């Protein structure tokens, strides 16, 4: 082991909405696994993801809950 | 399925002049192969150095059943003599004569061929190429498709087995407007936006497919389409992708 989590999540989704020049741009991210944030941890270590650019919400800051992030404000559901 | 045509690609060591002739293969196959030859231009607006951008497009249809589309069998060649690797072919369908067409090309022409594989960056370029529509006046136009990128990373104990990033049609357009006008929206606007917003570098991750809804699915070693053919520009990008 090395990447396990206290409470492993197997499915989680995020919708990112940003307002750019008064237009709403939406992207949707979905993850599947035995322990998603552990997998994401490993990818960041292997440098496949840039940790400095990983927003709090993708790093798990509230992990466990799928949600929408609207101009930087997370809201689960 | 909704995309029943699965294309595989092969580099070829010389520009085949099939013009003449299919006849030898026709009798071998005891079957009438139809051979179409046209010159195309990519970029299309014929104002692009009236050459170099001219390719030659060949098509061989294996005439047969029309019940199950999964057996529809077509060969497409794109050639450009002003390039170092001047031709590739691709073919769809599961017909047994496919492999018999390949060994014939070899013999008849004494060419070697190799499986073409697409790196992430090329999968991106192919996505940009797939969404170009060509009007009757040979104008190229970007059209918008809901787009989905799939990844399948290798992690301990299957911790993360799969993840995807989806950009609805309207947000693909929306992202291009912040750029703004571009014939390469995935490369220029959408893929960078993902990196800057997530730290995810698409071209470095285990990207296993890019799906343009109802149109095409671009993968590492094939392209799947709902259309019984591939677009000129997608072909041109494949050929550019195998140069040195």
């Amino acid at each position: 082991s090395r990447y396990s989590s206290l409470v492993p999540i197997e499915k989680v989704g995020f919708t990112l909405k940003n307002e750019i020049n008064s237009r709403i741009i939406t992207i949707k991210l979905k993850f599947n696994g035995n322990d998603i944030f552990g997998g994401l941890h490993e990818l960041c270590d292997k440098n496949l993801i840039n940790i400095d650019k990983v927003p709090g919400w993708l790093a798990g800051e509230n992990g466990s809950f799928s949600g929408t992030i609207m101009n930087g404000d997370f809201q689960r559901e | 399925n909704a995309m029943p045509y699965t294309w595989k690609f092969l580099g070829i060591s010389k520009q085949l002049s099939l013009e003449n002739g299919i006849a030898k293969l026709n009798q071998l196959l005891n079957l009438e192969v139809d051979l179409d030859i046209q010159t195309i231009r990519v970029p299309s607006d014929p104002d692009g150095g009236t050459a170099a951008d001219e390719y030659i497009r060949y098509e061989m249809r294996l005439d047969i059943s029309n019940l199950d589309e999964g057996t529809y069998s077509k060969f497409i060649f794109l050639g450009n003599s002003k390039m170092e690797v001047p031709m590739f072919l691709c073919y769809c369908g599961t017909d047994n004569r496919n492999e018999v067409v390949l060994q014939w090309l070899k013999a008849e022409y004494g060419v070697i061929m190799w499986p073409i594989k697409f790196e992430q960056k090329t999968m991106i370029k192919l996505a940009d190429a797939s969404i170009v529509h060509v009007t009757k006046e040979n104008i190229e136009q970007i059209t918008w498709f809901s787009s989905k990128l799939y990844f399948e990373p290798e992690t301990q104990d299957k911790n993360l087995r799969q993840f995807s990033i989806e950009i609805p049609r309207e947000s693909c357009e929306g992202l291009a407007l912040g750029y703004g006008n571009t014939m390469h929206p995935y490369n220029d606007a959408i893929v960078p936006y993902i990196y800057n917003e997530t730290g995810m570098a698409v071209e470095r991750l285990p990207l296993t497919s890019v799906i343009l809804a109802g149109h095409t699915k671009i993968m590492r070693e094939s392209i799947v389409t709902s259309t019984r053919s591939l677009r000129n520009r997608v072909l041109a990008v494949v050929l550019q992708s195998i140069q040195f």
